[PDB]
C-alpha cells in the first residue's frame, strides 16, 4: 500500500474440511481438516526424498 | 509392515467417525388437538294446549 510497507495476504491453500452437525466439540473439526490434509500430503512424497 | 494398510484403515476408521457425525435428529410430528366444527342444537316435539 505504501512505500516500505508490504502486505502478504493469507491466501486459501486447502480446502479439505467438514463441519460437525452434532455440534458436540470444535477439535473434531480441526483433526479431520489436519487428517485429510495429511493424507494428500504424504501421497505425494511416499518413496522421494527433496 | 506394508504402510498402504495402515493409511487406508485410518482413511476408512475417519470416514466411518465422519459419516456418524452428519446423522441429524428432527420430527415434525404434528398435534392430537382435533379441529371443532360448527354445530345447531335441534329441536324436540313438543304439544301446547289450553
Amino acid at each position: 500500500p505504501e512505500e516500505n510497507v508490504y502486505i502478504l495476504l493469507p491466501i486459501q491453500a486447502y480446502t479439505g474440511g467438514v463441519i460437525d452437525r452434532r455440534d458436540a466439540s470444535f477439535s473434531n473439526f480441526a483433526y479431520s481438516i489436519a487428517s485429510k490434509l495429511m493424507m494428500e500430503l504424504s501421497a505425494a512424497t511416499h518413496n522421494k526424498i527433496f | 509392515p506394508n504402510d498402504e494398510a495402515t493409511i487406508k484403515a485410518l482413511d476408512n476408521v475417519i470416514k466411518q467417525i465422519e459419516a456418524l457425525s452428519v446423522i441429524v435428529n428432527r420430527s415434525e410430528k404434528a398435534d392430537d388437538a382435533q379441529i371443532l366444527g360448527p354445530n345447531t342444537y335441534k329441536q324436540l316435539l313438543e304439544h301446547l294446549f289450553s
